[PDB]
RNA sequence: GGACCUGGCGGUGCUUCAUAUCCCUCUAGAGGAGCCUGUUCUGUAAUCGAUAAACCCCGAUCAACCUCACCACCUCUUGCUCAGCCUAUAUACCGCCAUCUUCAGCAAACCCUGAUGAAGGCUACAAAGUAAGCGCAAGUACCCACGUAAAGACGUUAGGUCAAGGUGUAGCCCAUGAGGUGGCAAGAAAUGGGCUACAUUUUCUACCCCAGAAAAACGAUAGCCCUUAUGAAACUUAAGGGUCGAAGGUGGAUUUAGCAGUAAACUGAGAGUAGAGUGCUUAGUUGAACAGGGCCCUGAAGCGCGUACACACCGCCCGUCACCCUCCUCAGAGGAGACAAGUCGUAACAUGGUAAGUGUACUGGAAAGUGCACUUGGACGAACC
């Protein structure tokens, strides 16, 4: 209700003068950012929901969108479709319908709000079915080649919606190189790639040959420079930890592609993100579970 | 006015046990050992034998402080699985928490 | 999963990427369009571009592998491929130079023809009756039985590279138990010929 | 005697029309989606009435 | 007794599904050996509880004494307690949970339909449903927005726990209470789970992955002896060492788990103990194969159909054979009804597993079977397919 809406109202504002005063900065510029910060400095909560903590923002925020009275102090409501039950709803049906009248009558990164933004906008509850219907109508509006005014208006309803290279450096010899992290399995690893070199890859000080005696490791050590044709053409320093052998072998070689997009072209990085050289990959291992053997391993059914 | 006559006897033991446990103690040093004669070991073994039985160490049973409980204690708390769960669950122990990973 | 169902498998092949833009179809340049905004799972540990790379072998190696280890599945494989070559070249050699000819070498082929010549056409399945096989099917039936064979009890302290290398020789050369379990197959899968019609695809 | 030698022929021609069986089975599958649901949403429209308004 | 409603059930119809799940398909196991351990049976003077899924390395993240509630003997009586009881009752309960649930439904309060009956409330090119609330969801922890956790309402199985503790009821009160000493705990026999193996993708050594030897040995964590750890007390527990080199040679029907960093294999840590598990919780490493057909087999959903069931098919119920009564006809015996349990079958009730029944005839321990005709008091799924 109205006056119980303006009471909250400027309690806030009267609260908002107060903690601006008891952090000691100036009432007229304190915003809504500085509220929450001294909220949270006043009242440090660690509840992991966010919506539990402690807040002190707008009533307007704060309380629902609780709706206005319909009908006046005759009885008589305002909106002529007002029994339909659904009057702002069937009200933007009938005029998205009158649109598409008047139009037959003369004659990409955006998306349609979800269901959700739809009943907000409406403060109407709505089914599934009638916001299919509504987007449908929306949809042959659209398709229908219709004015400027009908395309705002349907930007009421519109939503609008590659990797990231390393900054080359330059060494002590002023010789250019790049530097990259990767992580894979408990192992984590950093790459500096080289400009130039003999394609010698030297991890935690040891060539590779040496530090990884697996072949199955050395080709994933492999893969990237071969994948862009540069077997030879870089030097290589990595420092890993973690993980097993082939762990860390995988965090080698992510940290190594990603460090190497710094010298490849941009068509080099993309092919390379497309055969995955530059994805982390999130397969990590998943904790037993009470009551069974192991992640999925159930315990034998006795009979 | 203990839990149950086990507590009260698990009480019983626990007081014997911290009143002969420096008489134990120098006793059976004196066992422990490779150095003085076995004769003196043996003599020294019949008296730990003959000090009171409640008084043996071994004797003590962790049972929950609050139930008598004799299995399922966790000693950090000393209370039942079955008290800490309704404690923790109701929220009356810090830190505490329901466990999700 | 841990990846999400919008994750794309990757695509390892430098030729497709060197490609160039003019051979491309409107349905190719526009899947190559569609790529450049889709997420890509992590390339594999397995498979890589290496020239050498074999995903014949890579199976096989994988379905020979015990426990999880991969390290010897792949010593055993390498130690099979290197005795099958060094036994061609021991025949080569001892070979007229007429029989040099025919006399093969390269223990990629000697494996992929040896198990293709183990791949049964026609299967059986509870419905027994007669049945075609999908062609992966073919494929992992002729490895399993290839790997079952040499991991038979009846050779004794023989190791599984010389097994497996004079077992592939065989099938290369159309003989062994391998082929002959293929020929039982076959040969149960005309005596059910008449329970053909109990199948309904 | 169960041998490839000269049954190359008809080997292939089993595979080949289990590829062809295998294609129609999907071709059907795909194409055959009046069906019972549509006809049944169009039957919904215009009840049978065996009663009085 | 006739007709209906709801539910359960159907060896019930059609359709669509099961994504580690119903079958096939893939991986690894169990079922064959030894050992560890739980349960049952035996034994003893010697617990108790769980005990189909949803019991069986379960209460116990734990028994030499204690723990212990069991047994034998002995001792005390206002007793640690303004007593006490591990005495019966989980079919009185709280408390915490299994279970479908790997579900999305439960819904108060209204309104309407059925002539104002039990009951029902569905059609989106919409035809009486609206629903606060709970649940799902959403949100949250872990490493994403994924996945795994967590969560998972109302109800079912009078599911478990009176032995976590409390409590109603009933019960002992010189004992069914309290204390002490000592004691079981083994295996005729079976059975579940786990571990170790049966080896050559193996074993020993070095290293921790470019080696050398073994190979009829492999194979016990088993047995026996000794030592050590803890402990007042060790054949009892554990560790080590010695000694022994056993069974067995990938295992029938059948059966378990698994959709990816998963299975499988391997290595740690923790809880709890003075000590103690091949057990539990948890961290990490290497790291697979199939993933496609289907609905002949099991369950799920939707629409249906039938129903003599309603403690809801583990239901209901028919007839004979034997057993006590009451009545009727009968030279003594039969019939009926009732009471009532067994017995053999399963005839009827679902397509009741051969649809049911009428008449009639033959046959048969017994419901009954079949023959010929007749009824629907059965269906044939209701466009073409
Ligand atoms: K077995
Ligand atoms: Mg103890
Ligand atoms: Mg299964
Ligand atoms: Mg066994
Ligand atoms: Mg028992
Ligand atoms: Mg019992
Ligand atoms: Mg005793
Ligand atoms: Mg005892
Ligand atoms: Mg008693
Ligand atoms: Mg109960
Ligand atoms: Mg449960
Ligand atoms: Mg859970
Ligand atoms: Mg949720
Ligand atoms: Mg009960
Ligand atoms: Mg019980
Ligand atoms: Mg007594
Ligand atoms: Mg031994
Ligand atoms: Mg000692
Ligand atoms: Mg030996
Ligand atoms: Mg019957
Ligand atoms: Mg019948
Ligand atoms: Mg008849
Ligand atoms: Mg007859
Ligand atoms: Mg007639």
């Amino acid at each position: 209700t109205e006056d119980f809406i303006k009471k909250q109202i400027e309690e806030f504002n009267i609260g908002k003068r107060h903690l601006a005063n008891m952090m000691g900065e100036d009432p007229e510029t304190f915003t809504q950012e500085d509220i929450d910060r001294a909220i949270a400095y006043l009242f440090p909560s660690g509840l992991f929901e966010k919506r539990a903590r402690p807040v002190m923002k707008h009533p307007e925020q704060i309380f629902p969108r609780q709706r206005a009275i319909q009908w006046g102090e005759d009885g008589r409501p305002f909106h002529y479709l007002f029994y339909t039950g659904k009057q702002s709803y069937y009200s933007l049906m009938h005029d998205v319908y009158g649109m598409l009248l008047n139009l037959e009558k003369h004659q990409i990164g955006s998306r349609w709000l979800i269901k959700e933004e739809l009943e907000e906008m409406l403060v109407e509850k709505l089914s599934d079915l009638d916001y299919m219907q509504f987007i449908r109508l929306l949809e042959k509006l659209l398709t229908s080649q219709c004015g400027a005014a009908e395309e705002e208006f349907v930007q009421r309803f519109r939503r609008s919606v590659k990797q990231l290279i390393e900054p080359v450096q330059y060494d002590e010899q002023g010789m250019a190189f790049s530097k990259s992290e990767g992580k894979r399995k408990t192992a984590k690893a950093e790459a500096i790639v080289y400009k130039h070199g003999s394609g010698r890859i030297k991890v935690n000080g040891i060539d590779y040959q040496l530090y990884f005696p697996i072949t199955q490791d050395r080709e994933q050590l492999m893969f990237p420079f071969h994948f862009v044709d540069r077997l030879g053409k870089h030097d290589v320093t990595c420092t890993v930890s973690g993980g097993g052998r082939s762990a860390q072998a995988g965090a080698i070689r992510l940290a190594m592609a990603k460090a190497l997009c710094s010298f490849v072209t941009e068509d080099e990085v993309e092919w390379m993100r497309q055969a995955g050289l530059l994805t982390t990959d999130p397969r990590v291992r998943e904790r037993k579970k009470p009551g069974q053997e192991g992640a999925r391993r159930k315990f034998t059914w006795k009979k | 006015h203990y839990v149950d006559w086990r507590m009260w006897r698990d009480v019983k033991r626990r007081k014997m046990a911290y009143e002969y446990a420096d008489e134990r103690l120098r006793i059976n040093s004196l066992r422990k050992n490779t150095i003085l004669p076995k004769i003196l070991q043996d003599v020294a073994d019949e008296e730990i034998a003959a000090l009171p039985r409640d008084s043996c160490p071994v004797r003590i049973r962790n049972r929950c402080v609050m139930t008598s409980r004799p299995r399922g204690v966790k000693r950090r708390w000393r209370l039942s699985r079955i008290v800490f769960r309704h404690l923790a669950d109701h929220g009356q122990l810090s830190g505490i928490q329901r466990a999700t990973w | 999963s841990r990846y999400s169902p919008e994750f794309k498998d990757p695509l390892i092949d430098k030729e497709y990427y060197r490609k160039p833009v003019e051979e491309l179809t409107e349905e190719e340049k526009y899947v190559r369009e569609l790529k450049k905004t889709q997420l890509i799972k992590a390339a594999p540990a397995g498979k890589t571009s290496s020239v050498f790379e074999d995903p014949v072998i890579s199976k096989f190696t994988n379905m020979m592998m015990i426990g999880g280890n991969k390290v010897l599945a792949r010593s055993l494989m390498i130690q099979t491929l290197e005795a099958v070559k060094r036994k061609q070249f021991e025949k080569y050699h001892a070979a007229s130079a007429e029989e040099q000819a025919t006399i093969e070498r390269n223990p990629y082929t000697i494996f992929h023809q040896a198990l293709k010549n183990c791949e049964p056409m026609i299967g059986l399945v509870p419905i027994q009756v007669p049945v075609p096989l999908p062609d992966r099917r073919r494929r992992f039936l002729a490895m399993k039985w290839m790997i079952t064979e040499c991991r038979d009890k009846k050779h004794q302290r023989t190791l599984m590279p010389e097994k497996l290398s004079h077992k592939l020789l065989e099938a290369f050369h159309n003989q062994g138990p391998v082929i002959k379990r293929k020929h039982d197959l076959h040969k149960m899968a005309e005596a059910n010929r008449a329970l053909a019609h109990y199948r309904w695809w | 005697e169960f041998r490839d030698d000269a049954c190359r022929k008809e080997i292939q021609g089993f595979l080949d029309c289990a590829a062809r069986a295998q294609e129609a089975r999907k071709m059907r599958s795909i194409q055959e989606t009046l069906l019972p649901n549509k006809l049944n949403k169009l039957l919904q429209r215009f009840p049978n009435k065996p009663y009085l308004s």
